[PDB]
Formats: structure tokens, C-alpha cells, sequence
């Protein structure tokens, strides 16, 4: 039930990432010749190319962009071991406010925070070193300051998430391995090893989390040779579970996304085919449409 | 050329517009202080202002830095200030602590703030500093002249935290200049003695930058004397003249830059004054 | 520029003083307090919040004096054009108090 569209965006090399904002207008595309190409969204419907430098010495991996209420704010997370804040001062320039290399290998990903639990920053390392950075304050943003860190013991891959907004729950992170989740505690102030699923041997590409929206389980994918859909309900010690084992793709997974109403969620494989895959009346998850890769 | 057709009961006396040149102002004996609106060209009534203890001599219209304000200077003890407020025309304040009858009402420059002087024929200043609550501050001087005192004008102000300077005349064939000082009450300065019978005119000349000070004056010796200063650390007040025409002179009114001194007198005629390279004073029209 | 002024054109007065050499509350929704500027002190955060698209401003802002609800001059604009009614629903006959 979808119908495919080609975008008039020029781009002369190969592109990695790339990120939406809050309200849908200005993608976060960096990649290729070490270049942040920061677009934008016309009122025509045309994209326009409106900002470009250079970052880091490794090869761009990813960008996140934040929220609006704090601001034009980016998080880049290069090979280099560095991770850049790249927040806009005054116009149409582009200028560092911090940089962090505190980890001794290749920064594998880089994720932002929720806004209700403040400007928080996460950073993952190739080895393992999971970091998480705090700003709290808002006027400036040259200043960061270190929280909390947990020992991953493997290679960490991707990590997400949990974006409830709710009073009474707590925050978590759930890191790719290349797969646990952690519970930062109240009292203790501190992240945790609660608990962690084991049925995937696989490679894990990205790990990504569903809106809530107010239901009372929540939802994780895990990106493998077969795209993995689980729920967790709460009774602190969760009751996981498994839910979906849909493995058309015919080769392996790429990466992970998950719509706005935590509905449809896309997946896209090695075999240059994009699907996506909706609810049905039973709750039950079946295939609604697939898009080639060259269209 | 537009005209306003007169509907007062006597003779008229003053005439002033506004800064925009949208209103005007007609100061009479019939006590009738009736504004017309000029818009576009024709007569409207948006006052018909009454009530005086005698008929007004000068108005003078306030910067719109504080709003629509009027003034009058009747044969009185009148001072009365009407502020037309909330749309519509309204008395708003008189000041009777005069014995004699004013005769002149000069605003001052906008950049000191709403200062009004007033000097009635006894001899006396005032000075109706606006405060900031709804009430006026009126100070003023036992004695200045002898037995006129009837016209007043301000000067341009100057210099770098302001020091504020003034003109009158009228009473003793003379001109004084009153340089308040860091306390607060007026001194005094120089008087320019140059004149012959009688003074009814001392207005001054608009600043543009130039060190060239000057000064008019119109009286009933028929005579009008144009001073001039190189500087104000000279004080080479040296009168020159114009002209000594045969009936008395009344007002002399300068132009926006100081290129025009229109003169007015007994003649019932309006002449339009400019001096030329050579220095004379030469008629236009 | 007092010439200017005076004739009734008026942009041209501000655009020929720009040359001359010589010189010439709002509360914090995170910590409740009275913040001067843009900018808070104690959280260090955003002080006015936009009462329409719910992000902070720091440029152009129109407001009530009695409800105290404010926003964008141009959302300020665009609410206002026909309902009188503040878009935060406190009752405010914004238009007739402000
Ligand atoms: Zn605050
Ligand atoms: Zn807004
Ligand atoms: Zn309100
Ligand atoms: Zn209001």
C-alpha cells in the first residue's frame, strides 16, 4: 500500500545515515569524504543543501540531531575516537562547542537522551566503553560533564533508548552485541544489568525501541538474519518474551526504524529490498509492502 | 492655498499648527480657543474650547514627545494646559501664581524634558517642570524687569550634562540671558543694551551646527536688529540692522535652517526677509 | 533626522541616525523564579516558552500584561487574527486588556 517516490538530492559519493528532525524539516546526511551535509525542506516540497564542512579525521558513522526546545544541537560519532557537538551559533555558520575522547578506541555510536530526563548524550565505544554525558547547563553548551558508566565485557554495536515520558518508570539503555539492558536505579544513582534476553546468536546490527504512547509494554527490535520483534511486560524483573520471527529478507539485516505511533516498523536487508511491517486485525504482524532498492 | 474661514466673534490673535502640520490653534479675545483640523484641506471642529478670565494672547503647541498638549497665557492669572485626553479636547491644569497678565508661552526644547515659561507683565519668570507623577514643580524670580518682561524664547540646545540658557525682554528697552547654574536658581549674565523705544519680539534662531548664534528682535521703534556671535566665548554680541520701517513691528519668526525672517507689524502686512552674500538684509517678495 | 521627523517619514529618520558615532519580568518555568533575559541562571535554561508551538524563543515576543501567556509576534499574529481567546484557555480578553 505504498507508493515509492525518487527525491531530487544531489549527492556525488556514497551516504551512511541519515536522521530526521522533530516537526520533518532538515535531514543530517554525513558520510563518504568526511563532510556533515545538513539539508533542509523548502515550502515548494524541493530540498535545498544549505550547510557543509568537514569533521573528524575517521569516516563519519553516524548523526543524531535534538530536540527543539534546546536549540539547533548535533552529536557525531566518528572513528577517530572523538564525538562532536556541532550546535548553531547565529546563521547559515556551523561551530564546535565540545569534544569528547575519553574512549580509547573507534566511537561505534552515538545517541541522544530523552527531553524529560534533561541534555544528556550517550556515547558507545568499539571495545566496549559505554559512557553517559550530562550538560546540565542550558545557556551554554561548551560545558559537559560525565554521569554514569557500566562495563559492557564484549563489543558493543548499538545502543537505544526507552522513550516513555511516564512518572512512574525507569529510564533504560539496551546496547547491541557484536544485547542486555540496563536500569538506572534511584537511590543508587547508577545503571544496572536487570536483565537480558537470550535467544539471538547472531550478529547484531541495531537495536532499536518503540514509542510508548501509553501502553503498558514495551516493544524492542533486534536487527539479526532474521528481523526480531519482542515485548516486555512489567510486573524491576520484566516478563520477556518473543512475538514476531519474520525473516523474508533473504540476507542480512541492515538497520532498524520504528514509526512515530509505534505501529510500522521498517526494516531493510542485504539484499537491497526495503519492507514494511504493520499489525493486523488479530494482533498480528504480517508484511505490508516492499520497495526495491534501485525503486 | 488653503484658507479657514473665520467664524470667531473678535479679532483673531495667534495662529500656530501642529509639528505635523495636521492641526491648528487660534488664541482670540472672544475666548474661543477653536482647533481646525487641516487634513487634506477644509474645516473641521475638533475643539471648541471656552472658558478664560480674559482674551488669550500666544499658544504654543507642546512636542508630541508627550503628547497632544496646549497652552494658553490669557489677560489672567491663567496658565491653562489642555491635555485633550481619551479623544476628546479637555481642560487639565491652571496656575494662577501671577499678579499681572501673561504674555508669552515658550516651550522649551524636548530634549531637557516639558519646561514651560511664562512671564507675565510684573516682571517675574516660571518654570512648570513636568515631575513624573501628574504635578508641575512651578518655581520662579522676584524680579526681572522693570515694568514689561512680555516675550521669552529658549535657546537651541548645544554642547555636551546640559546647560540650559533662555531669552527675554520687553521692559527696560533691553535683553537679558539667564544661564541657570549647578545649584538650581537662575543667575544671571550679559544684558544686550542696543536698543530705542520699545521691544515686543525677542525670539531666537534654530541651530543646525553652526557657531553662528543668532537673535532677533521686532519693537515699536521700528527697527529689527539681527545679532550675531562668533562664539560663545566671545560674546561679541554685535548689533546689526535690517531695516527701520515707519509703523511698529510685531513678530519675527525664523524658518527651519535660518534662511527667512518673516516680520510682521502695524502695517497689516507680511514681509519675507534673507540676507544676501554680502551680509544686507534684502527683501523677496 | 529632527526634519525628517517632522515631515512624517519616519524610517528614514532611524536609517540616518544608525551613523552616528556616539553611543545611542519574565518567569523561568524550570525553577519558578522572576528571569531577566532570554536565558535563565540557576538551571541555566530557557526562560520563555512559546504558548503556541511550545519551543523557546529568544527574539521578537508580544504578551499579555494581566493573563501573562506569550509567543511568537508572528503566532501572536496568526491566533489572534479572528478568536479572542488566549490559546492557553485561561479566560483572557487578551485583545480588550492588552
Ligand atoms: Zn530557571
Ligand atoms: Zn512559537
Ligand atoms: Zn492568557
Ligand atoms: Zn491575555
Amino acid at each position: 500500500m505504498f507508493v515509492a517516490r525518487s527525491i531530487a538530492a544531489d549527492h556525488k559519493d556514497l551516504i551512511h545515515d541519515v536522521s530526521f528532525d522533530f516537526h520533518g524539516r532538515r535531514m543530517a546526511t554525513c558520510s563518504s569524504d568526511q563532510s556533515v551535509k545538513v539539508w533542509d525542506k523548502s515550502e515548494s516540497g524541493d530540498w535545498h543543501c544549505t550547510a557543509s564542512w568537514k569533521t573528524h579525521s575517521g569516516s563519519v558513522w553516524r548523526v543524531t540531531w535534538a530536540h527543539p526546545e534546546f536549540g539547533q544541537v548535533l552529536a557525531s560519532c566518528s572513528f577517530d575516537r572523538t564525538a562532536a557537538v556541532w550546535e548553531e551559533i547565529v546563521g547559515e555558520h556551523w561551530v564546535k562547542r565540545t569534544t569528547l575522547v575519553d574512549s580509547r578506541t573507534s566511537v561505534t555510536d552515538v545517541k541522544f537522551a530523552p527531553k524529560h530526563m534533561g541534555l544528556m548524550l550517550a556515547t558507545c565505544s568499539a571495545d566496549g566503553i559505554v559512557r553517559i554525558y550530562e550538560a546540565p547547563d542550558v545557556m551554554n553548551l561548551s560545558q559537559w560533564s560525565l554521569q554514569h558508566e557500566i562495563s559492557c565485557k564484549l563489543s558493543c554495536s548499538c545502543i537505544s533508548w526507552n522513550p516513555s515520558s511516564s512518572r512512574a518508570h525507569s529510564p533504560m539503555i539496551a546496547v547491541g552485541s557484536d544485547v542486555q539492558i540496563f536500569e538506572y536505579n534511584e537511590n543508587t544513582r547508577k545503571y544496572a544489568k536487570a536483565e537480558t534476553l537470550m535467544t539471538v546468536t547472531d550478529p547484531v546490527h541495531d537495536i532499536a525501541f518503540a514509542p510508548n504512547l501509553g501502553r503498558s509494554f514495551h516493544i524492542l527490535a533486534i536487527a539479526t538474519k532474521d528481523v526480531r520483534i519482542f515485548t516486555l511486560k512489567p510486573v524491576t524483573k520484566f516478563e520477556i518474551h518473543i512475538v514476531a520471527q519474520f525473516d523474508n529478507h533473504n540476507s542480512q539485516v541492515w538497520r532498524v526504524s520504528w514509526n512515530i505511533t509505534g505501529t510500522v516498523l521498517a526494516s531493510s536487508g542485504d539484499d537491497g529490498c526495503v519492507r514494511l511491517w504493520k499489525a493486523n486485525y488479530m494482533d498480528n504482524w504480517k508484511c505490508t509492502g516492499i520497495l526495491k532498492g534501485n525503486g | 492655498i488653503n484658507t479657514v474661514d473665520t467664524s470667531h466673534e473678535d479679532m483673531i490673535h495667534d495662529a500656530q499648527m501642529d509639528y505635523y502640520g495636521t492641526r491648528l490653534a487660534t488664541c482670540s479675545s472672544d475666548r474661543s480657543v477653536k482647533i481646525f483640523d487641516v487634513r487634506n484641506g477644509g474645516q473641521i471642529l475638533i475643539a471648541d474650547l471656552r472658558g478664560h478670565e480674559g482674551p488669550v494672547w500666544q499658544v504654543a503647541w507642546a512636542h508630541p514627545m508627550y503628547g497632544n498638549i496646549l497652552a494658553s497665557c490669557s489677560y489672567d492669572r491663567k496658565v491653562i494646559i489642555w491635555r485633550e485626553e481619551n479623544g476628546t479636547w479637555e481642560k487639565s491644569h491652571e496656575h494662577a501664581g501671577h499678579d499681572s497678565s501673561v504674555n508669552s508661552v515658550c516651550w522649551a526644547p524636548h530634549d531637557y524634558g516639558l519646561i514651560l515659561a511664562c512671564g507675565s507683565s510684573d516682571g517675574a519668570i516660571s518654570l512648570l517642570t513636568y515631575t513624573g507623577e501628574g504635578q508641575w514643580e512651578v518655581k520662579k524670580i522676584n524680579n526681572a524687569h522693570t515694568i514689561g518682561c512680555n516675550a521669552v524664547s529658549w535657546a537651541p540646545a548645544v554642547v555636551p550634562n546640559y546647560i540650559k540658557r533662555f531669552a527675554s525682554g520687553g521692559c527696560d528697552n533691553l535683553i537679558k540671558l539667564w544661564k541657570e547654574e549647578e545649584d538650581g536658581q537662575w543667575k544671571e549674565e550679559q544684558k544686550l543694551e542696543a536698543h530705542s523705544d520699545w521691544v515686543r519680539d525677542v525670539a531666537w534662531a534654530p541651530s543646525i551646527g553652526l557657531p553662528t548664534s543668532t537673535i532677533a528682535s521686532c519693537s515699536q521703534d521700528g527697527r529689527v536688529f539681527i545679532w550675531t556671535c562668533d562664539d560663545a566665548s566671545s560674546n561679541t554680541w554685535s548689533p546689526k540692522l535690517l531695516h527701520k520701517f515707519n509703523d511698529v513691528v510685531w513678530h519675527v519668526s525664523w524658518s527651519i535652517t535660518a534662511n527667512i525672517l518673516a516680520v510682521s507689524g502695524g502695517d497689516n502686512k507680511v514681509t519675507l526677509w534673507k540676507e544676501s552674500v554680502d551680509g544686507q538684509w534684502v527683501c523677496i517678495s | 533626522g529632527e526634519i525628517l521627523y517632522r515631515w512624517g517619514l519616519r524610517e528614514k529618520r532611524a536609517e540616518v541616525l544608525k551613523f552616528v558615532s556616539c553611543p545611542p519580568g519574565v518567569y523561568c518555568s524550570h525553577c519558578r523564579s522572576e528571569v531577566r533575559g532570554t536565558q535563565c541562571a540557576i538551571c541555566k535554561g530557557f526562560t520563555f516558552q512559546c504558548a503556541i508551538c511550545h519551543v523557546a524563543v529568544r527574539g521578537s515576543s508580544n504578551f499579555c500584561l494581566t493573563c501573562g501567556h506569550g509567543g511568537h509576534t508572528s503566532h501572536m499574529m496568526e491566533w489572534f487574527r479572528t478568536q479572542e481567546v488566549c490559546p492557553t484557555g485561561c479566560g483572557c480578553h487578551c485583545l480588550l486588556e492588552s
